[PDB]
RNA sequence: CACAUGUUCC
RNA sequence: ACGAGACUCUGGCAUGCUAACUAGUUACGCGACCCCGGUCGGCGUAACUUCUUAGAGGGACAAGUGGCGUUCAGCCACCCGAGAUUGAGCAAUAACAGGUCUGUGAUGCCCUUAGAUGUCCGGGGCUGCACGCGCGCUACACUGACUGGCUCAGCGUGUGCCUACCCUACGCCGGCAGGCGCGGGUAACCCGUUGAACCCCAUUCGUGAUGGGGAUCGGGGAUUGCAAUUAUUCCCCAUGAACGAGGAAUUCCCAGUAAGUGCGGGUCAUAAGCUUGCGUUGAUUAAGUCCCUGCCCUUUGUACACACCGCCCGU
């Protein structure tokens, strides 16, 4: 029946999204950090809060959390999202190219190519599902 | 003695525990050792705390009965205390060892109940419950208006019970409640 | 009895409330008594705080035709001085203070004077 | 007909009209092989044998 | 497996 | 945004902190008594806060592990632990023709207002009894009754502005109820170390309406009050009835819980079978279900809306 409400929770990711250097992971640690960088009125509430981080620290030092700004994973998200690999995903030399397709490049402008090598045609039409 | 207990002066160790069935619910011997068979409780509070409970004091836990009997578990002590020695000077044997038997052989296997009846199996708690119950109740009108007192009922009773000798109340309603399940099962 | 009842709702919000509950009892227009109900702003109703931050006033008024009765309720803001409601403050408002800007530092250097 | 060692090795369900029974998938210590399901009145645990007077009436799962 | 009915100024 | 939660008071653990000649202990030193030791609420002293008491704080969070779960919200288990849900209070939106005009100098309106439904004095009634019903109490016995002995509590209250009326020790007188003389307590002081019952031990009875039961009723004696006859209570003796475990039915309850057992509070001049609290003895059973009784969401059906205790059809 130990069911955190929206005050145990909405105040424990303030404390995590300000203040996540100045924690541990033991609770009694950072029990005694978040009376001194959090007015909590009373001591069950003290325990209840705190109780929550823990928890919560249980879950970043094993993966990502949605409501949770975090200054050391964003960087770190940061520089695979701005990741330029040393070779494309373009450029490739073995262009394989559909024979119909072939065809529409032969009426616009770039109709003959260099690195456009053609499979062959694939025989029989079926390629939708069995109705039931 | 650091070593062994002596229940007054009865011995702790040579009590076999014949059904195998029952023995993980019968907390007498080696673990279960009591000088008295009266601790301060506790026993029931959880689901399956009264699992480990030693049975001589589960019996007083349950002849406490009728009202102004209630809360009164400083003379049912004085009621079995008295009560082991007449099964003593009876058998010469174990007056416990004849509890074992008694308990092994009163309590019912299969038991009809509100389902149209169902017969079903029962647990070996519920067993326990039963077999220690039925007794409990039985010796409570053996010594009802009569010059037998309740020392020698309770006595009496598992004396009877321990041979299966059906002139006890507690060999009666097991083997009919057997029956009647038997009936729609 | 309605232009007076928000005589007294809008004399506080010029005074600083945070909330007021005000019910007028008794028959209004009629034989049959009603009862009248003008809430707004945050209003508790439970817990111990209501000692201390809801001040409650009860009163009745004589006129000819019956007896009208009035609960002036209102939730008392809070300041940690405590000249304008309760020092205390409320059992759920989490007060956190903010980071002070700190530069992290990428170099040993020391600091000896004296 | 014989008194058969029935070792309750899991619970079901809750059974009965007012919840009075519980369902166990039972297993047999006298074989290892073959295992029914049948009702059991009063507080189960786990790992505990029964004591069956018949050997061939199952129940049916809920 | 059975279990019908209603009194109403407001 | 409210309600739930949070919050409050209490219950449990901290030989750490703060201190107590109206709280207790530890010694030391005599007195008494038995064979250096033993005991004592006998008597003083300096060190202490263990017990006394209550002030601050500290302590528990699903915290740690192991399963389980989106591996999220969480749940089950273990260990360390004084606690791994103490108990209550507070408690919304809307609603009822719920109750109170017998709580009022809270009141609209109405009746009455001197031969008064105002006020006071006397006495009676509210207690009255073919009968039905509700909450109760003591019982129906031998796990008992009866008689000695032994021994354990915790909640409270006490001298009244009026108020002329308190809680009570001690010393006698009397079988008792009760009575008389001193002393203290406006209270952690005196009562009071609150010597409670149940209990425990040991008699006696012996399945008998008996020594279970104490209804009814006669005789005597004291208290309170101006006044007790329709017996205010109370003690003594004698009387000793129904009642042999309670049909149909139905109530309350899951942990110091039910029940047993007493003790204070309220009413109180006289006064608890009621009620409000307290401690004491101490469980059986259960860790489940929607069967019943209801209750909360979602869909669906509705000819209902004072709402199924609705509506309505034919003779």
């Amino acid at each position: 029946g130990r069911v955190r409400t929206k005050t145990v929770k909405k105040a424990a990711r303030v404390i995590i999204e300000k203040y996540y250097t100045r924690l541990g992971n033991d609770f009694h640690t950072n029990k005694r950090v978040c009376e001194e960088i959090a007015i909590i009125p009373s001591k069950k509430l003290r325990n209840k809060i705190a109780g929550y981080v823990t928890h919560l620290m249980k879950r970043i030092q094993r993966g990502p959390v949605r409501g949770i700004s975090i200054k050391l994973q964003e960087e770190e998200r940061e520089r695979r999202d701005n990741y330029v690999p040393e070779v494309s995903a373009l450029d490739q030399e073995i262009i394989e190219v559909d024979p119909d397709t072939k065809e529409m490049l032969k009426l616009l402008d770039f109709g003959s190519l260099s690195n456009l090598q053609v499979t062959q045609p694939t025989v029989g039409m079926n390629f939708k599902t069995p109705r039931g | 003695t650091p070593d062994i207990k002596l229940f007054g002066k009865w011995s702790t160790d040579d009590v076999q525990i014949n059904d195998i069935s029952l023995q993980d619910y019968i907390a007498v011997k080696e673990k279960y050792a009591k000088y008295l068979p009266h601790s301060a409780g506790r026993y029931a509070a959880k689901r399956f705390r009264k699992a480990q409970c030693p049975i001589v004091e589960r019996l007083t836990n349950s002849m406490m009965m009728h009202g102004r009997n209630n809360g009164k578990k400083l003379m049912t002590v004085r009621i079995v205390k008295h009560a082991f020695e007449i099964i003593h000077l009876l058998t010469g044997e174990n007056p416990l060892q004849v509890l074992v038997n008694a308990i092994i052989n009163s309590g019912p296997r299969e038991d009809s109940t509100r389902i149209r009846r169902q017969a079903v199996d029962v647990s070996p708690l519920r067993r326990v419950n039963q077999a220690i119950w039925l007794l409990c109740t039985g010796a409570r009108e053996a010594a009802f208006r009569n010059i037998k007192t309740i020392a020698e009922c309770l006595a009496d009773e598992l004396i009877n019970a321990a041979k299966g000798s059906s002139n006890s109340y507690a060999i009666k309603k097991k083997d009919e409640l057997e029956r009647v399940a038997k009936s729609n099962r | 009895v309605r232009r007076a009842c928000y005589g007294v709702l809008r004399f506080i919000m010029e005074s600083g409330a945070k909330g007021c509950e005000v019910v007028v009892s008794g028959k209004l227009r009629g034989q049959r008594a009603k009862s009248m109900k003008f809430v707004d702003g945050l209003m508790i109703h439970s817990g111990d705080p209501v000692n201390y931050y809801v001040d409650t006033a009860v009163r009745h008024v004589l006129l000819r035709q019956g007896v009208l009765g009035i609960k002036v309720k209102i939730m008392l803001p809070w300041d940690p001085s405590g000249k304008i409601g309760p020092k205390k403050p409320l059992p759920d408002h989490v007060s956190i203070v903010e980071p002070k800007d700190e530069i992290l530092p990428t170099t040993p250097i020391s600091e000896q004077k004296g | 007909q014989p008194i058969k060692l029935a070792r309750v090795t899991k619970v079901l369900g809750r059974t009965g009209s007012q919840g009075q029974c519980t369902q166990v998938r039972v297993e047999f210590m006298d074989d290892t092989s073959r295992s029914i399901i049948r009702n059991v009145k009063g507080p189960v645990r786990e790992g505990d044998v029964l004591t069956l007077l018949e050997s061939e009436r199952e129940a049916r799962r809920l």
